[PDB]
């Protein structure tokens, strides 16, 4: 009783943390970051200055924390990942096989995020001898990680240093050398605040730095040393140890740094504040993140780089003192602060030995950075303990510094990301076949509009006129040990012309008068010649000498494919002449021809394979919709091999062997109908039976098939209506087709040239083009432009093609009433809102734009949005836009609501102001209703009107239990999303002007999103991580409290659901429901076809849970099933990794499910590429 | 029901702000804080969240 689908387009781009290990094993360093549940490698490279995803494997599971740690002897780093498994996991990354497998698995609790359970703190000891794990409150797990006699990794039974009543705000591995490892925590005891009935015992905090040491001879953990500390403090940092320094952690609290070590005296640093003139003085600042790094070359040598809430970079150093001659001792004696450069917020950073610093934003884009680092040396104000309090009690007098751009550093790449993802929709606005989706994202003056569109993304070398039409093209070597192709060959309908490397060409040879049909230079390991086979000979070229091979009967050649050693033409007839090639000579035609019933409208005669002297097989097709399988072995020549009907006749053929997923080649026949459709077949390589048959279509025109090589591998480049690049996938290994993004070709051909190799040449209405496609396997193309604050909501002019955002930053000051935002933020300040509307073109230039920005004003902001039309107004859409003042969320403050009306002007490029209704509490949720305007006011559902000078009501009453979140509507039925308690079905009386709820939900639902799939139920998600549809039953759905709504189905994608829609994503025009995530998740959930298809997909994900468990050891099904168990919904990301299993497990799963691999394979690809993309 | 039952809710829920990081990030983006200085008030928050027991 399955009947949807989930896949993933976007995968999550948020980066909780960054690490850096050599987890490669050599002594490059790699990075490995969590995305929600999705485990990634990164290989930084420094001569581009970019960064490259290694490989990204899906957790199934949640990342809370991750550790790195090396063995005794060994130059491999091992991950340690706390999850919520309820278990511990260590894996290892295999550079051979390119996959993620884990070294180790131990259950030490149940499975969830919970309180008492460990999984939210962990730490390793720098060393690698042993680790850490805990949960907030109150225990703590040591286990100790050592080396066997086989030289692996073993795992001890964990060590308990439990105790109740500890809050733990963080936790570092302190770096004591070789000594017995020791933990540092930040804790407090909340044992006596609950023992005061009244007074307290609270609004004091009684913050303890704690060791805990792990004696390695007694295998025990004790609680060593503790000391009372800032109870502000809020993170720790791990200082140098043993040689490299004193051990020790940075304690980081409101305007407090500390060394604070248990044989060390105290060493107080404040915090530098801003002096700008929008900066309020006298305001404290906390740190958020920080890095520690230890220079080669030097001991000591260490420094901090510490990042304060704005975002601003601190380098803070310790001095120790000197003995009499010039020379360091164990005493510490100050701690130095200096300003080094301001980024944005981060949740992790990372300095890296290539002199590099990954910035892991908490939202908008990621950023890579080179260090320099030029101050001026001292033209920053350094501050030291000399002689800030140590207490942190005791009075001192504020410093302060002057932010600036950078100095110490250099942007080198500002990597995509869709992070926070508050909204999306998925729309047409241009003539495309597919659908685009446009996403609201970004934080701060870092938010930004991005559109998504599915295709490969090619960047275009050169183009020029010709200027006639021409109608084919090609590029050959004159010789075989040209590493770059001489010649670039054009094809008209009465002429041919002939080009070549360098700047501009002619011609010297080859025959320029008559149409040419194909080109190829016959002799590999022999330099002269090329071919030029044409309507009524073939002509072969040899250094000027040639020899042509006549037509010469009154029949024409029609069709023709050349090989290497090989060359076969079709003519008029429907006879088919086959040439080999001899010592010297290409003239060494069959003395025998083969006859066919019809005449021939493809050939393809398949690269010669490397170790052979010919290729076996040729592919005819002729217009019988027959495509057949000749040999051409010299013992059966021309003897037909195998044969098969199409739907339509074939148009094009391309014998061509590609990677496959099971590690080897494989030869497939690509054929292309004269109806758009494009098959792969597969070749059997001896008896030359065709199996396992690939379908597609691409579009109207006759597909045509070439043959080009992207990124060292080759690839068929299928010419339709759009241009179609079919390839294996790098990471993922599947077949996939993709779309160019790039203008209509009517033919192309593999290029090459001192300037661009392995690109690509192709005409089109007078035109010739070379292009290349860079980098492959990002198969959805993202252009963005900047917005101004947070978006809120995002909404469509009905119609045309242009956005309306509304955005609200909270506790900011609007900028005004020379530091550009987005990289120094704007003004922070408590309890004043900064709000605007901007307009959005997206498709009329190369890329979207903000044409107007509307900003409000009176400590207003802008919280919800839509495009209504009135009745009363002849049908006009206005735009409807909510507001609150002096809004307060936790706990909820209203001062006043309000909504604007604004009404399209020039074409919805900009807005008029109509008039501002004020309202008791802020507007949440807005809908067009029956050609009126609803909208959600606390529990109360209103209708109004337009009026002249306000919004009037027409009835109203109140339907939900807490607060209305959002509003969806089909006929006289509304659906109310509560805050808090789910979804709420209204129904609309008109004889008597009465809103009347009549259902509600059983369970409680945080909502986030609702949308109508139908008149009877509702899809939604909720700020929890889960997504379900709930229906009304059929009793109650004819009553046209009382009655409980039904659940349809549910699913836990874990990734916080901001967006949900029902839509078309391709022209095939399955119904599906896209929906968005706040970690940048962009998924859709799709209909099964055929309960065979639901039962296939069923089957095949049981036994993917089976071969392929999660791989930090949580059960799927539980995972899918966090809060309320799964209905309905098979997990197809669990099933498109059928494609990553060892080919054991393939050929088991296709015993249990009684299907081929290469079928199994198919529908995976097939109902992913039917129903979206 | 019992003050200590209303608290052990409450930690429970802090505990979990702080546990899963979409509703974190989703929380401290709506109030415009860095994600660590929510996480610290989430965290601190569970030393008294509602009022003090009864004697
Ligand atoms: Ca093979
Ligand atoms: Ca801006
Ligand atoms: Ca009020
Ligand atoms: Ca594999």
């Amino acid at each position: 009783n399955m009947f949807l689908y989930s896949l993933t387009i976007q995968p999550p781009t948020t980066i909780t943390q960054a690490l850096l290990g050599q987890f490669s094993g050599t002594k490059e360093q790699q990075i490995i970051t969590a995305s929600g549940s999705r485990l990634t490698l990164l290989q930084p490279d420094p001569r581009q200055g970019k960064v490259n995803t290694i490989v990204s494997h899906d957790i199934f599971g949640i990342i809370r924390a991750m550790a790195a740690f090396r063995l005794a002897g060994s130059h491999k780093d091992y991950i340690i990942l706390a999850t919520d498994s309820g278990r511990i996991a260590i894996i290892e990354y295999l550079p051979k096989e390119n996959r993620f497998q884990r070294i180790h698995l131990e259950t030490f609790g149940k499975s969830g995020v919970r309180r008492v359970i460990p999984g939210q703190y962990l730490a390793a000891d720098p060393k690698g001898r042993a680790c850490l794990i805990a949960s907030v409150e109150k225990n703590k797990l040591v286990y100790v990680l050592n080396r066997n006699a086989q030289a692996e990794l073993t795992i001890s039974s964990p060590l308990e240093a439990h105790k109740p009543g500890v809050i733990v705000l963080s936790l570092v591995a302190l770096d004591v050398g070789y000594s017995n490892p020791v933990f540092a925590a930040l804790e407090y005891e909340y044992s006596e605040a609950d023992q005061d009935p009244t007074g307290q015992a609270a609004k004091q905090l009684e913050m303890q730095l704690v060791y805990y040491e792990l004696d390695l001879g007694l295998n025990h953990v004790v609680r060593k040393w503790s000391d009372t500390v800032d109870p502000t403090s809020s993170l720790l940092f791990q200082v140098p140890g043993g040689n490299d320094g004193p051990s020790g952690v940075l304690v980081c609290g409101e305007e407090n740094i500390t060394y604070r070590h248990s044989n060390q005296e105290a060493f107080r640093v404040p915090i530098p504040r801003r002096r700008g003139a929008t900066e309020d003085p006298n305001r404290k600042r906390t740190i958020v993140a920080g890095v520690m790094h230890k220079l080669k070359g030097s001991a000591g040598a260490f420094f901090f780089l510490l990042q304060t809430e704005d975002g601003d970079l601190f380098k803070v150093t310790i001095d120790m003192v000197e003995d009499e001659k010039g020379n360091p001792t164990g005493e510490v004696k100050r701690v130095k602060i200096k300003y080094f450069d301001t980024v944005p917020i981060a949740h992790s950073l990372c300095i890296l030995k290539s002199g590099f610093l990954f910035v892991a934003s908490e939202f908008g884009n990621h950023h890579f950075y080179q260090f320099e680092k030029l101050g001026d040396d001292d033209d920053e104000p350094e501050f030291t303990s000399d002689d800030f309090p140590a207490d942190w009690n005791a009075p001192y007098n504020p410093v302060y510094f002057k932010p600036r751009p950078l100095e110490n550093l250099v942007l080198v790449e500002s990597i995509d990301s869709m992070n926070p993802l508050v909204g999306c929709k998925v729309a047409n606005l241009t003539g495309e076949d597919a659908p685009q989706i446009y996403a609201i994202c970004g934080n701060g003056a870092r938010s930004s509009f991005r559109m998504l569109k599915h295709g490969l993304e090619v960047s275009e070398i050169v183009a020029s006129e010709l200027p006639g039409t021409p109608s084919a093209v090609w590029t050959t070597k004159l010789t075989k040990y040209d590493e770059y192709d001489a010649y670039i060959v054009l094809s008209f309908t009465n002429a041919t012309l002939v080009l070549s490397i360098g700047e501009t060409v002619e011609e010297v040879s080859d025959s320029g008068f008559l149409t040419t049909v194909p080109t190829l230079a016959v002799q590999q390991m022999g330099e002269e010649g090329l071919i030029q086979i044409h309507p009524k000979g073939i002509r072969h070229i040899v250094q000027g000498r040639v020899n042509e091979w006549p037509a010469p009967q009154h029949r024409s050649i029609v069709a023709a494919t050349t090989n290497e050693n090989q060359v076969v033409i079709a003519l008029s007839s429907g006879e088919i002449v086959y040439f080999e090639m001899d010592a010297d000579g290409s003239l060494a035609e069959y003395d025998e021809k083969k006859q066919m019933s019809g005449t021939v409208t493809s050939l393809s005669l398949g690269k010669v394979p490397e170790g052979l002297r010919r290729s076996s097989f040729l592919a005819v097709g002729c217009d019988d919709c027959t495509v057949r399988i000749l040999s051409l072995d010299p013992e059966s020549t021309l003897e037909m091999k195998s044969i098969q009907a199409l739907t339509a006749a074939p148009s094009s053929l391309l014998i061509m062997s590609m990677e496959d997923s099971t590690g080897g080649t494989t030869l497939y026949l690509h054929i292309g109908l004269h109806s758009g459709v494009y098959l792969r077949t597969v070749l059997d390589e001896i008896t030359g039976e065709l199996t396992d048959t690939r379908q597609k279509f691409l579009g109207p025109k006759p597909t045509k098939l070439f043959q080009v090589t992207v990124q060292n591998q080759t690839c068929v480049l299928a010419l339709s209506s759009r241009p179609w690049l079919g390839y294996t996938a790098p990471i993922t290994r599947n077949f996939v087709m993709t779309p160019l993004s790039y203008t209509e070709l009517g033919y192309t051909w593999s290029f090459n040239s001192e300037q661009c190799q392995e690109g690509m040449v192709g005409i089109h209405a007078n035109y010739l083009r070379i292009f290349t496609i860079e980098k492959l396997g990002q198969t959805m193309i993202q252009k963005s432009c900047p917005l101004t604050y947070t978006p809120k909501r995002l909404v469509k002019h009905p119609e045309q093609p242009y956005f309306y955002v509304i955005e609200a930053d909270n506790n900011t000051l609007p900028p005004e009433l020379v530091l550009p935002p987005e990289d120094f933020g704007y003004p922070k300040a408590r309890g004043r809102w900064a709000s605007c509307i901007e307009i959005v073109d997206p498709v009329s230039e190369e890329q979207p734009r903000v044409l107007k920005r509307i900003e409000l004003e009176g400590n207003e902001a802008a919280v919800s949005a839509a495009v209504v039309p009135f009745a009363s107004q002849d049908g006009e859409s206005f735009l409807i836009v909510g507001t609150g003042k002096d809004m307060v969320l936790n706990p909820r403050a209203s001062t006043e609501g309000a909504i604007h009306v604004y009404r399209f002007i020039d074409d919805g490029r900009d807005l008029e102001f109509i008039h501002k209704t004020i309202i008791e509490e802020p507007p949440l949720a807005f809908c067009p209703f029956q050609g009126r305007l609803l909208a959600g006011i606390g529990k109360m559902l209103r209708i109004y009107d337009l009026g002249l000078k306000q919004l009037l009501r027409k009835a109203q009453a109140e339907v939900s239990p807490q607060l209305i979140v959002s509003l969806d509507t089909r006929h006289n039925r509304i659906v109310v999303g509560d805050v808090q308690h789910g979804m709420t079905y209204v129904v609309y009386k008109p004889d008597s002007n009465k809103l009347i709820p009549f259902a509600d939900d059983t369970i409680a639902r945080w909502t986030t999103c609702t949308t109508m799939v139908d008149y009877e139920s509702v899809a939604g998600g909720d700020k929890f991580g889960n997504l379900w549809i709930v229906r009304c039953p059929e009793r109650a759905s004819l009553e046209s409290a009382p009655n409980r709504l039904d659940l349809m189905a549910h699913f836990y994608p874990q990734d916080l659901p901001t967006s949900i829609c029902k839509t078309n994503l391709v022209v095939g025009g399955q119904d599906v429901l896209v929906w968005s995530g706040i970690q940048g998740t962009v998924g859709v959930l799709i209909p099964f076809v055929t309960r065979e298809d639901a039962d296939f997909f069923q089957n095949l994900e049981s036994h993917m849970r089976a071969e392929d468990p999660p791989l930090a050891g949580r059960d799927h099904l539980i995972y899918r099933g966090y809060y309320v168990p799964v209905k309905g919904v098979i997990d197809g990301d669990l099933c498109e990794r059928f494609t990553l299993l060892p080919n054991d497990k393939k050929q088991m799963i296709a015993g249990e499910l009684d299907r081929s691999v290469r079928e199994i394979e198919r529908k995976i690809s097939d109902i992913r590429t039917r129903s979206a993309f | 029901t019992s003050w200590e039952w209303k608290t052990n809710i409450h930690r429970d829920t802090y505990s979990s702000i702080v546990g899963h990081p979409p509703l974190l990030s989703y929380m401290a983006l709506a109030q415009n804080e860095p994600v660590a200085k929510f996480r610290v008030q989430m965290i601190r928050k569970m030393l008294q969240p509602v009022g003090p027991p009864p004697p």
